[PDB]
C-alpha cells in the first residue's frame, strides 16, 4: 500500500470554495435595490448542496469570501469614484434595515465588512455556529405540532423538514457611497468553503433536480440513460 | 526585501475584527484607576439580577405603573388562571423588556435556567395557597389547575412566606436556544392558579396586588451578540 | 517598517487556498459535540459500500426498479451471454450512477480492484453454475464462453451459495487510470455466461431474477477532485 | 457547567465598531463644505450610546476607524484625479480652522491622518484620556453654582448633567487636493471601538428614544405593548 487517501478525506472534499450566492446592489438616484437582504444558506446552488447531502449530519467552521464585479449601466460618459461596498451580518432578531441610510447600519454590535472596490476579495471565518451539537441537512419531522385543542388548523400548520424559520439570519449588502450621477450595478458573489468538516450518517448522493428546499422532486425523474444488457 | 503575497481579505475593514492600530497620542499618562464600587466583569451578572416583570399589559394598565401589578382577591374565579405567559425571556412582551429581556435581546442565541421571585404586597391578615407551574412545550398550553398540576410546579403559602421562588431548570432539545420566536425553540409555559383561596377577615382590603420579578442563574449564558430591536433612531 | 516584496499572486482569490482568516464572530462558545453514530473519516469510505447496480437499462425497464433485475431462466440461451459490461466505474451506464461511480465522478483519476457481488433471488428448488468473467483489456470483449473462460473467472453455483464475490483485482500500464472514457485507461470487461443451465423442478418458477453489487477494495484510491456532472443548475 | 461566557464579558460586548459619526467634505470652487469640524462623542448616535449606558463609569481605550466614501455630484464628464483627506485633532484650546487652507492645518503638535481615497480605512488608538479616574456617562450636577454675590443668574447658570463643554475637542476634515473642475463630495463616517473595557455602577437600559445629550424625554413614552393577562 503506497497510493494513498489523503484527497479523498472530508476536510479535501470540501476544501474547495462553492459559490453560493450572487446578490445585485445598484447605485443610483433614491422599486430599487440600493440595499440587498440574502438568506444565508448553500441551497441557492446545487453543487455544494448535493455534495453536503453526501451525509446526514455535519459540523464544519465555514469561511466566507466576497468577490464584487461592478460596472456601468447605459453609461454615456458618467463616471464614478471608487466605490465601497457594507456586508452587515444581521442574526435572527436583530432589526432589518428598511432603506440603504437606515439606523441599523451603525453596526453597533452586528458584525459588518467594509469592501472597497478593485481591492482583494473579502474574506471572514465563521465558527460552528448551531443551536444542536451537529447540523441537520435532513430533519424527518416538523417544529409544531397540531393539537385537539388548537382553535384553528393554521395554528399547528408547519412546513414538513424545516427547523427554524430564520436559520442563521440574512446578509445586508450596500454601497456606502452616495449616488454618483450615473448608474454603478454590483455583482457580489460569496463562495463558501467548509473547513474542520466532520460528517456523520452517509446518504447516497441526489439522482434528479433539486426542487426546493427540500426531498421534493417534480421533474427530469429519468436519469438513468439506454444500454444494452449484454452490450460492453 | 521580505517577498509576501497579499492574500484575501486585505485592504477591508471588519468591525470585529481585534489589530494592533497606531497611537495618535504617543506616551501620553493616563490617569489611573481607582476602586469604584459596582465593577461589573460581566453582562450576565446584570441578567443575574432580579427585576421586576410587566405582568400586566392591558390597553388601560401598560406603559403606567399599574402594569406590575397583579390583582388578586378572595372574589376570583378560582377555576381560571390568575396570569400566563410563554417562557420567552427575549420575545414574550412581559419579559423581553426586562432587564435579562434586555441584555438577551443583544445577542441571538440563549441557554439556562431561570429564576421568577413572585412577592405578595397584601395585607398580612391575608392568607392563602398559590400553585405556580411550569410546563415544558409540547403539550397543551394548560388552562386549568388540573393541567397545570402535572407540569413542573410549586404550592406557595401566602401567609407563611410573601415571597416564593419558582425555578424553571434548563430542559432543551437543543443546546441553546434562540432569543426570537420560534415555534422549534419554544421554551414552555408559566401558569399561575388559586390553589385554596385569599382568605381576608373583617376590616381587611379583600382585594390585593402581586408583583413579578425574573432572574438568570448561574448556569445561564447567552451567544452570537446582535444589535437589539429594542432601541431606534430617525435617519 | 519592515521592508516586503510583493510576490506575483498577490491579491488573487484562489478557490483551493488555505489561508488564515479574521473571525467575523470572536469569543464564540460553539456547542461541543456528541458521539454521533455513522461518523466517515473518508470518502473511499462510501466508495467501499456495495450498492445495487443497474444492470438492466433497456428502453421499457430504466428508470424503474426492473432496471435492477436481471432475467435468468432455464429456457435462455446457453450460448449467449446474461450481462456484459466494461469496467469503467465512473463512465459506463450500469456503474457510473452506483455510489462508487458517484464518489469517482468527483474525482479525475481512480486505482483500485473492484467487487462485484451477484445475488441470486430464485427459489431454493433452483440449483445451477453460472461464470463470471473478467477479461483485461487488449483483446476481442467476449462474445462466447469459450473466450470469457480464458481469462479471469469463477463458477457460482446457485444451489450452494446464493451470493457470489467476483474480485476485480487492479491490473493496469498506468498507476492511476481516468474516471471518463478513454481507450488508453481503459480497465477491462465483465461478462456473465451459464456454465451449465438453471435447472428447477415442477411447481417452481422456472424464470428468476439476479441482482448485481459493486464496491471498492481497501487498495481503493481516487485523485484530483472535480465536479460531477450529474448535477446540474438552470441558470 | 461546560457552556462559558466568553461572549458575554465586558470587553467581548463593545469588541465591535459602532460608527458615531458621518462628516460631509466637498472640494469645489471655493455656505461651503469644505472643511469640516466634528465634536467627538457617541452620542450622534444611540446604539453604542445605549450600550454603554448599560453602566454609570466606565474607563477603556478607543480605536477608531475612518471610511471614506467620495462621489460625483451632477458630473457630466468633469473627472478628479485621486484625492488626499486630511483629519486633523483640534483638543480643547487649540485654535481651529477658520478656512480650508488655514495655518492650523500645518499640525505642528496636532496629531493628522492624511488618507489617500481608495485605500484602507484609515484606523488609529487613543488611550484613555479622561481627567478623571473614569469616564462619567451620568453627571448628577452642574459646573457651575448660582451665588447669591453673583450679579446676574448668568454668571452661575450652566447646563444640567453637563461638565465641561469641550469634552474632548473636535475632528477638523478636509481635502488636501485644490479644488477641480467637478465638485467632489465625500462621507467620512467614523467607528468607534471601545477596547480594554472596565465599566461600574450598571444602570437599567433606556427604553424610550433618547432626546439630546441627556436623559431628557419628550416622545414615544409608552414602549410596552398591548397583551392579555392570561395570554400565553
Ligand atoms: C459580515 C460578517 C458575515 C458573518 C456571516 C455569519 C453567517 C453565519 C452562518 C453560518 C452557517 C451558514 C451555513 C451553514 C449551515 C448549513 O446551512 C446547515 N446545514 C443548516 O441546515
Ligand atoms: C487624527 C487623530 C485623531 C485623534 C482622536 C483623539 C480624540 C480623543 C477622544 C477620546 C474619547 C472620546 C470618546 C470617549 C469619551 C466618552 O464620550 C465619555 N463617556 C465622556 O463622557
Amino acid at each position: 500500500q503506497r497510493r494513498s487517501r489523503s484527497e479523498s478525506t472530508i476536510e479535501s472534499f470540501f476544501a474547495r470554495g462553492a459559490c453560493v450566492a450572487i446578490i445585485e446592489v445598484d447605485n443610483e438616484e433614491p422599486a430599487q435595490k440600493l440595499f440587498a437582504m440574502w438568506r444565508i444558506t448553500y441551497k441557492d446552488t446545487v453543487q455544494l448542496r448535493r455534495k453536503l447531502e453526501f451525509f446526514t449530519y455535519s459540523r464544519f467552521d465555514m469561511e466566507l469570501t466576497f468577490v464584487v464585479t461592478a460596472n456601468f449601466t447605459n453609461t454615456n460618459n458618467g463616471h464614478a469614484l471608487n466605490q465601497v461596498y457594507q456586508i452587515m451580518y444581521i442574526p435572527p432578531g436583530a432589526p432589518t434595515p428598511k432603506s440603504w441610510d437606515d439606523y441599523t447600519w451603525q453596526t453597533s454590535s452586528n458584525p459588518s465588512i467594509f469592501y472597497t472596490y478593485g481591492a482583494a476579495p473579502a474574506r471572514i471565518s465563521v465558527p460552528y455556529v448551531g443551536l444542536a451539537n451537529a447540523y441537520s441537512h435532513f430533519y424527518d419531522g416538523f417544529a409544531k405540532v397540531p393539537l385537539k385543542t388548537d382553535a384553528n388548523d393554521q395554528i399547528g400548520d408547519s412546513l414538513y423538514s424545516a427547523m427554524t424559520v430564520d436559520d442563521f439570519g440574512v446578509l445586508a449588502i450596500r454601497v456606502v457611497n452616495d449616488h454618483n450621477p450615473t448608474k454603478v450595478t454590483s455583482k457580489v458573489r460569496i463562495y463558501m468553503k467548509p473547513k474542520h468538516v466532520r460528517v456523520w450518517c452517509p446518504r447516497p448522493p441526489r439522482a434528479v433536480p433539486y426542487y426546493g428546499p427540500g426531498v421534493d422532486y417534480k421533474d427530469n425523474l429519468n436519469p438513468l440513460s439506454e444500454k444494452g444488457l449484454t452490450t460492453y | 526585501g521580505l517577498p509576501v503575497l497579499n492574500t484575501p481579505g486585505s485592504n477591508q475593514y471588519l468591525t470585529s475584527d481585534n489589530y494592533q492600530s497606531p497611537c495618535a497620542i504617543p506616551e501620553f499618562d493616563v490617569t489611573p484607576p481607582i476602586d469604584i464600587p459596582g465593577e461589573v466583569k460581566n453582562m450576565m451578572e446584570l441578567a443575574e439580577i432580579d427585576t421586576m416583570i410587566p405582568l400586566n399589559l392591558e390597553n388601560t394598565k401598560r406603559n403606567t405603573m399599574d402594569m406590575y401589578r397583579v390583582t388578586l382577591s378572595d372574589s376570583a374565579d378560582l377555576s381560571q388562571p390568575i396570569l400566563c405567559f410563554s417562557l420567552s425571556p427575549a420575545s414574550d412582551p412581559r419579559l423581553s423588556h426586562t432587564m435579562l429581556g434586555e441584555v438577551l435581546n443583544y445577542y441571538t442565541h440563549w441557554a439556562g435556567s431561570l429564576k421568577f421571585t413572585f412577592l405578595f404586597c397584601g395585607s398580612m391578615m391575608a392568607t392563602g395557597k398559590i400553585l405556580v407551574a411550569y410546563a415544558p412545550p409540547g403539550a397543551q398550553p394548560p388552562t386549568s389547575r388540573k393541567e397545570a398540576m402535572l407540569g413542573t410546579h410549586v404550592i406557595w403559602d401566602l401567609g407563611l412566606q410573601s415571597s416564593c421562588t419558582m425555578v424553571v431548570p434548563w430542559i432543551s432539545n437543543v443546546t441553546y436556544r434562540q432569543t426570537t420566536q420560534d415555534s422549534f425553540t419554544e421554551g414552555g409555559y408559566i401558569s399561575m392558579f388559586y390553589q385554596t383561596r385569599i382568605v381576608v377577615p373583617l376590616s381587611t382590603p379583600k382585594s390585593m396586588s402581586m408583583l413579578g420579578f425574573v432572574s438568570a442563574c448561574n448556569d445561564f449564558s447567552v451567544r452570537l451578540l446582535r444589535d437589539t430591536t429594542h432601541i431606534s433612531q430617525s435617519a
